RNA sequence: GUCGACGUACUUCAUAGGAUCA
RNA sequence: UUGUAAUUGGAAUGAGUACAAUGUAAAUACCUUAACGAGGAACAAUUGGAGGGCAAGUCUGGUGCCAGCAGCCG
């Protein structure tokens, strides 16, 4: 029975699978770097001095990971890599306890599509007593249990030494990374995002210095793809979180910097029929159709008026009456109706099929039905993308997961150049038809459990919706048993309720997360994730309504 | 008199009528008018035969006051009397009593409707869809297959109507086959006459009948004084001589020794045709 | 004028959901 | 099934064939629902009479 | 604002319509519901 | 900031097409040479009836009236009353609604009210056996188009119901990657205001032409008179050949002008019929623009499609050509492994659309 | 398992009803449809359409009860004690 | 009650 | 095909009677 | 002479921390034990069930002012 799930659709390419993102996340000191580079050491015999940035590095003969540390101050950050990372390395202070970026950053993640969570803990050499220690690890691991899931692993870091790690329980966790599988989740699955490996600014020098800095620049990013393909074709809208929404100017795919062993096998094996590391930061008519310069007549013509007119163009009734005197040349098309009874008998059974078969034309569980269609499927992509060639492959299904592209944005704002951090992640995601729309977004919200204070109508919260982070004022109402929505003053204290705002427009049942405050100055001691909620409904109006009374004597 | 009011079944004989909205619906034994209102939702427009005035009346009464008026046009008399209009499919909840000729007649009508749905005492139905072979097999069953192709839609039970009948009910699919398969009726329905007197004995037995010999002896007479042959019209002449034909029919066609309840249609289409050849004509 | 159409309005409105009501739980037994 | 009908449907064409190849009236025909009375009313003899009298 | 009675109905031309359409509608089978003498 | 067309070309088509989309258009140098340049009514009404059954959208249309901006809303369906000019039957306004009418907040209810039938046009019976029966495979399992009175020209005066109850995400993705076996040939002949021997006689021309066939020919009479029987005088077939295997349809349709004779036009339509079958591999001409656009908006996948060759003309190019312009999809043609006919596979990869409009 | 298809109940107007509490599930299983109790309407808020279900036996006819939706008590959600991963 | 549900329009400038 | 038989599993209808009192 | 204390007094003690020693192959733990370790003794026991009461609040129905549903929303 716990073997049923619901059924889903894994976009994952079947070969040259993109790099699996490893989001090394935890408070300030707690040890992310030292991590990164015990775990680089191993798996690459190399000691990176210095890391900024993602960090690409081979795992295996047909496995790649990214490393990418998150700024521990800051919570933008937080937000927009729970949003895809494929596997996090929660750093927890052993000696020290919890904190809130932990239990922040875990939130984030539930509510936006669970990865997978691996506890880390650190800083355990501290402690002086084994008793105590037993005890810590045991506290810890329950709290973590309750948060993730129970029975989850928890790895346990001692001390470090010239600033590595231990390299046995870095064995462990090596070989713990290695063999894991990921889940198919609603959100990476159905838009294509892309972590910038490089940044690089395209502008001519000359353009700079005749207008000036405050002109608007070309920048190009170079990375890896992922989720569903993305589009060949330019134009298509992009929004690379806390920059704003751009237009894809160019795209083209370049040679992978970060091979791995199996795909440079084959690549050999190539010639003969005829580096672990990679961080910079640190006149067949199908083609008559599409070239527009020939005219469609044209085009008919070299190979062999409107859709006003829904009847078809016919020949005159005399020529099409003598072509049809006689019933032939269609004849296979109708059904019919001591050797020649094998004969009949051959006209008989394909008589049969024809009128029967697919009534009769088995899987134990209706689950595996619905993933034998889904796979079946998949099998009929791969196929034809078998028979096509690579150049009308792209044009097809655009570049899909795994390649290593290069984009290139006009009109790019220069601050985003100039206060450049290698530090902090650029993150770039496709947005569907419905995102680029805005309007009313109708929500079910509750102010969160572990928060303070309850939430006021007409007061500024920072939603977390889908690729982007906007500031907006809702308006929490309620249904007065679905007679009409009265406006509340203040959000219920322990129950949801229902929230109308004005933002970007999304599909139906996207999760979001809200937060009151983003500036660390502002912090304080208290949760800063203030509401989450499911959007309901999408529209262009509301009519919420509020309670007046007019009183005399 | 047996009323239903189980909404239900009444619902599912109007849905499986399958009535397209340019059809005209013979809706006999409209009674109250349960099924005759959803078949009015439903149709381009409807015929209904009612026996007693007084139902009539008060199926006007119901309808009056509703945009189905022009649709609905009630026959005054008694079912088989009366010569019908054209009519596209019939659905019936008739008294039982006329089930048989009812059914005959939807098959002889000059242009005969292409789908009915008709409620059969639950014997009756099964003798109208019995197999050859089976139990129940009968004049019936080999007739109406000849004509139409019948199917079982409900097996309605006693408790439905009020007040109770004394037997169960079932619904039924009556298909009218178009064309016509080119067998005379006469013929047909008097070789089954003779051969189904007792459907568990030998077709052979069937025929040792002595009135049978006298009949058979008399149309052989008839015919070959249409063919002009002169005949000596003596009680007993070609006694001897029919009994030989049909001895050498029987024996060569192989279905001497056939129980007519096991004979389908082909065994008695090919008995037909060698008593034809022989010159015997049943009716 | 407004008072006769309110009262319109609601008695459809009435309907509408006292009919839902009907096959809701027509379904769920 | 399908095969065992849509032979006995052709061997059902060929005999209806054949019968209309040969075909007749059936008025004159004594029918044989007779084949239960055994016994004729002088009303039904005077019938009879007349028929082959008009038959000649 | 809340209304607490029935409004009073007022006679547009549809509903005169349906009302003399009705009383033809009756007198036409002679359908009256009248007194009778005992 | 706006994909540009020119010309009145596939306006319903760019339209629709745009509002599946959400991308804005422009379309500009409607008619700008003609005597009577611009906007025509009916292209007018049709303009209103987008507005009416979507929000949020935005249209405007030039002072000259040679040119249009559209900024796509939200589909979001209701019920409502649409009064067809006579300039246009039903058929052209219902028909844009089969491609919108599946993807909405609410079902579409919609009364047409003009002329129901026209030589230029999809009938009724196209619509209703021809045209929809497309969609169901497609997974639009609830639709009807409801006949309450027939109105020929010119004075028109009939009345249709559009009803389509079913709400989907998005299309399933096709797989016809075969010839349908059709089996039967049925139809529906209709006259208005007229004696019935018109009707009986176009039955016996379609059947003389279709005689000679190897299926059944069934085809219904529907004559309609009195007060439901519109203002005009008026008659015409629709003759369907159904693959009942996975449920084709393939249909060609006619009506009949004053003093034209009965038999003829039944000989005509039933000829007509026999070219679209010979012309067709898995859906006819007529059907195709449904069947390509369909396709282009489901889920995120590849749907295959026989197509004749006889099928690859000025239509479809313009066709492709529009699909592309709007949401940048490409299609693509292979040979079938076979060599008795010359058919060709119509591999369209879909964009992964989706409902957003519906509420849950 | 199941898989929630719609909340039936969601538009009736008396808060708390039986019929607010009843859910229509999809069991995965065999694909047969059936219906569930929620233990009160607020816990119905955590419920939506498209979620992995457990049910357990339990308006007449109703005979089954959620008891962890996405892997998680239902309980523990209403107590406060978790949240339910997306 | 048409315009009480409605943010767009056809602006006819003709 | 809202087919028949059987097998299996469930639902349902048949509960009040004597004594005293008003 | 019954019930209630974020009232109040000085006595006791281990969960935990920890010199030491015992323990053990070496450790941890137990038993010991200097020295710390209690008033919200916040050093903050749980899992289920049953029953209330409240409003310028909300819904529904009607032999007026009522009844049902219910009530984190006044
Ligand atoms: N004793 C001890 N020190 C540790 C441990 N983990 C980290 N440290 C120390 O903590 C300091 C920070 O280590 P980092 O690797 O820089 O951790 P970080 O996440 O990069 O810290 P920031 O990026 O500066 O916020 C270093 O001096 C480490 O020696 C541990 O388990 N034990
Ligand atoms: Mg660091
Ligand atoms: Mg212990």
């Amino acid at each position: 029975e716990r073997k049923l799930h619901v059924p889903m659709v894994d976009r994952t390419p079947e070969d040259d699978p993109p790099p699996f993102i490893v989001a090394v996340v935890g408070p300030p000191g707690t040890g992310k770097t030292t991590l990164i580079r015990s775990l680089v050491r191993r798996m690459t015999k190399s000691t990176l001095n210095d890391i900024q940035g993602p960090i690409t590095v081979v795992s295996g003969k047909h496995r790649r990971l990214t490393f990418l540390e998150c700024p521990a101050d800051d919570l933008n950050a937080m937000i927009d890599i729970a949003k895809i990372a494929d596997l996090v390395l929660l750093l927890i202070d052993g000696n020290f306890g919890f904190e809130m970026e932990t239990m922040e950053f875990l939130n984030i993640a539930q509510h936006h599509g669970m990865p997978r969570v691996l506890g880390v803990a650190t800083h355990l050499d501290l402690f002086k007593s084994q008793s105590t220690l037993r005890a810590s690890k045991k506290r810890l691991k329950h709290r973590f249990w309750t948060e993730v899931y129970q029975g989850a692993k928890l790895f346990y870091l001692s001390g470090v030494i010239n600033g590595r790690y231990p390299d046995r329980e870095i064995l462990n966790l090596s070989r713990f990374i290695s063999v894991m599988k990921f889940r198919p989740l609603k959100w990476r699955n159905e838009h294509p995002y892309m972590l910038a490996d490089r940044f690089t600014d395209l502008t001519h020098p000359e353009l700079i210095e005749t207008q000036g800095l405050q002109i608007d620049r070309k920048v190009a990013i170079y990375g890896y793809l992922h989720g569903t393909p993305l589009p060949s074709a330019p134009g298509t809208r992009v929004h690379i979180a806390g920059v704003g929404d751009f237009s894809v100017a160019q795209i083209e795919k370049l040679p992978d910097p970060c091979p791995t062993p199996f795909y440079q096998q084959k690549l050999d094996d190539f010639e003969r029929e005829k580096k672990l590391i990679y961080a910079p930061m640190s006149w067949n008519i199908g083609k008559l159709i599409y070239m527009d310069n020939i005219s469609p007549e044209e085009c008919i013509r070299r190979w062999r008026v409107d859709l006003e007119k829904f009847v078809p163009y016919f020949d005159t009734f005399e020529k099409l009456a003598k072509k049809w005197k006689s019933v032939d040349a269609i004849k296979e098309r109708f059904l019919g109706a001591r050797e020649m009874n094998a004969a009949k008998k051959e006209k008989l059974r394909a008589q049969f099929e024809i009128e029967e078969g697919e009534n009769f034309k088995e899987y134990d569980t209706w689950y595996e039905l619905q993933k034998a269609k889904i796979s079946k499927q998949l099998e009929i992509n791969n196929i034809e993308y078998q028979e096509m060639t690579p150049e009308q492959r792209q044009r097809i299904e655009g570049f899909k997961a795994g390649s290593y592209v290069r984009i290139v944005f006009e009109k790019v704002p220069m601050e985003f150049v100039k206060n450049f951090n290698p530090k902090f992640p650029i993150v770039m995601g496709g947005l569907l038809p419905t995102e680029i729309k805005f309007g009313i977004v109708k929500a079910r919200l509750r102010r969160h459990r572990w928060h303070k204070k309850i939430l006021k109508t007409n007061d500024p919260l920072v939603l977390s919706l889908g690729w982007r982070r906007f500031q907006t004022l809702p308006i929490y109402t309620t249904t007065d048993s679905r007679t009409r929505t009265r406006m509340l003053k203040y959000t219920p204290e322990h129950t949801y309720c229902n929230a109308a705002f004005y933002g970007p427009l999304c599909s139906p049942n996207t999760p979001f997360c809200g937060v009151q405050i983003v500036a660390n100055s502002d912090t304080g001691n208290g949760f800063r994730i203030a509401a989450t909620g499911i959007v309901e409904e999408i529209d262009v109006n509301i009519e919420i309504v509020k309670k007046l009374k007019l009183v005399g004597f | 008199q047996h009323i239903l009011k189980n909404p239900l079944v009444a619902q599912g004989i109007v849905d499986k009528a399958q009535i397209r909205p340019s059809d005209v619906v013979l809706e006999v034994g409209p009674g109250t008018g349960n099924l005759t209102v959803r078949i009015l939702e439903q149709a381009k427009n409807v015929v209904a035969v009612e026996m007693d005035p007084r139902m009539a009346a008060e199926l006007t009464k119901r309808v009056r006051g509703t945009p189905v008026e022009k649709k609905l046009e009630i026959m005054l008399g008694d079912f088989m009397k009366t010569e019908l209009p054209y009519f596209d499919i019939c659905i019936s909840n008739t008294p039982y009593q006329i089930s048989s000729p009812l059914v005959f007649k939807l098959i002889n009508q000059p242009r005969p409707p292409r789908v009915s749905i008709l409620m059969f005492q639950r014997e009756f139905a099964l003798r109208l869809l019995a197999r050859p072979g089976d139990s129940l097999y009968c004049r019936l069953s080999a007739n109406v297959q000849m004509w139409a192709n019948v199917t079982h839609i409900m097996k309605v039970g006693k408790n439905n109507f009020r007040p109770p009948p004394q037997v169960e009910s079932s619904v039924v699919r009556l298909e009218i086959k178009n064309p016509r398969p080119q067998v005379d009726y006469n013929e047909w329905d008097g070789l089954l006459r003779i051969v189904f007197v007792r459907k568990n004995r030998t077709i052979s037995a069937g025929f040792k009948s002595t009135t049978v010999m006298d009949i058979l002896e008399k149309n052989y007479k008839t015919f070959l004084a249409m063919n002009n042959e002169m005949v000596d019209d003596t009680k007993g002449s070609m006694h001897d001589v029919v009994k030989e034909k049909i001895d050498t029919v029987l024996k060569e066609t192989d279905l001497g020794d056939k129980r007519a309840g096991k004979c389908d249609q082909n065994d008695f289409l090919r008995l037909l045709y060698a008593f034809h050849q022989v010159g015997i004509h049943f009716s | 004028f407004e008072a006769r159409q309110r009262i319109e309005e609601k008695n459809k409105e009435s309907s509408d959901y006292h009919a839902k009501m009907a096959h809701i739980v027509n379904t769920i037994n | 099934k399908f095969i065992e009908h849509q032979l006995k449907r052709e061997e059902r064409k060929t005999i209806i064939g054949k019968l209309q190849d040969y075909k007749i009236d059936t008025s004159l025909l004594t029918s044989s629902k007779r084949l239960g009375e055994g016994r004729q009313t002088k009303k039904e003899e005077f019938k009879e009479a007349l028929s082959l009298e008009r038959q000649g | 604002f809340d209304r607490t009675a029935k409004p009073v109905p007022v006679i547009t031309s549809e509903v005169t319509e349906s009302l003399e359409d009705m009383i033809r509608r009756r007198i036409q089978d002679s359908n009256f519901d009248d007194l009778q003498r005992r | 900031k706006y994909t540009t067309f020119q010309g009145s070309q596939n306006f319903r088509l760019r339209i629709v097409l745009a509002t599946l989309s959400g991308k804005p258009i422009k379309i500009e140098k409607i008619r700008s040479g003609d005597l009577n340049p611009g906007l025509k009514d009916y292209e007018v009404s049709f303009l209103r009836l987008i507005e009416s059954v979507t929000n949020g959208s935005v249209i405007e249309i030039s002072y000259t009236g040679t040119t249009v901006i559209y900024r796509p809303g939200i589909i979001v369906g209701g019920a409502s009353t649409h009064i067809c000019p006579s300039s246009k039957p039903v058929g052209y306004f219902v028909e844009p609604m089969l491609y919108l009418a599946p993807f909405s907040k609410k079902k579409f209810s919609i009364l047409f009210k003009g002329i129901t039938a026209s030589h230029n046009d999809a009938g009724i019976e196209a619509i209703k056996w021809g045209l929809m029966p497309v969609m169901e495979k497609f997974g639009v399992r609830e639709c009807a188009l409801h006949t309450l009175k027939r109105g020929s020209p010119p004075l028109g005066g009939g009345e249709v119901h559009l009803v389509v109850d079913s709400l989907i995400a998005q299309p399933i993705t096709m797989h016809e990657i075969d010839r349908p076996i059709i089996s039967s040939i049925t139809g529906v002949a209709y006259s208005t205001r007229v004696s019935p021997s018109l009707v009986n006689r176009m039955i016996d021309g379609a059947k003389k032409v279709l005689k000679n066939l190897q299926c059944e020919v069934n085809i219904t009479a529907d004559v309609w008179r009195g007060e439901n029987s519109g203002k005009s005088p008026g008659w015409g077939i629709t003759l369907v050949a159904q693959s009942k295997q996975k449920g084709w349809s393939y249909f060609a349709e006619d009506i009949g002008d004053a003093g034209s004779i009965p038999e003829e036009l039944g000989e005509k339509v039933a000829c007509q019929l026999l070219e679209e079958i010979s012309k067709s591999a898995a859906v006819g001409r007529n059907q195709l623009p449904l069947a390509i656009v369909y396709m282009v908006i489901g889920k995120e996948d590849i749907g295959r499609l026989r197509i004749n060759k006889e099928q690859i003309d000025e239509r479809f190019i313009i066709l492709l050509r529009d699909i592309k312009k709007i949401f940048n999809t490409e299609v693509f043609l292979k040979p079938v492994d076979e060599a008795d006919n010359e058919d060709m596979i119509a591999t369209i990869k879909g964009i992964g659309f989706t409902n957003t409009s519906k509420k849950i | 398992k199941g898989i929630v298809l719609e909340k039936l109940g969601i538009e009736s107007k008396q808060p708390n009803s039986a019929i607010r509490k009843c859910v229509r599930v999809q069991l995965i299983k065999n694909g047969k449809k059936v219906t569930a109790f929620v233990p009160n309407d607020g816990c119905l808020n955590f419920v939506d359409e498209n979620d992995e279900v457990l049910l357990a036996g339990f308006i007449p006819g109703v005979r089954f009860k959620v008891v962890k939706v996405s892997g998680v008590s239902l309980l523990a959600l209403w107590k406060e004690k978790k949240e339910k991963p997306r | 009650k048409m315009m009480k549900n409605k943010r767009g329009g056809v602006i006819d400038k003709r």
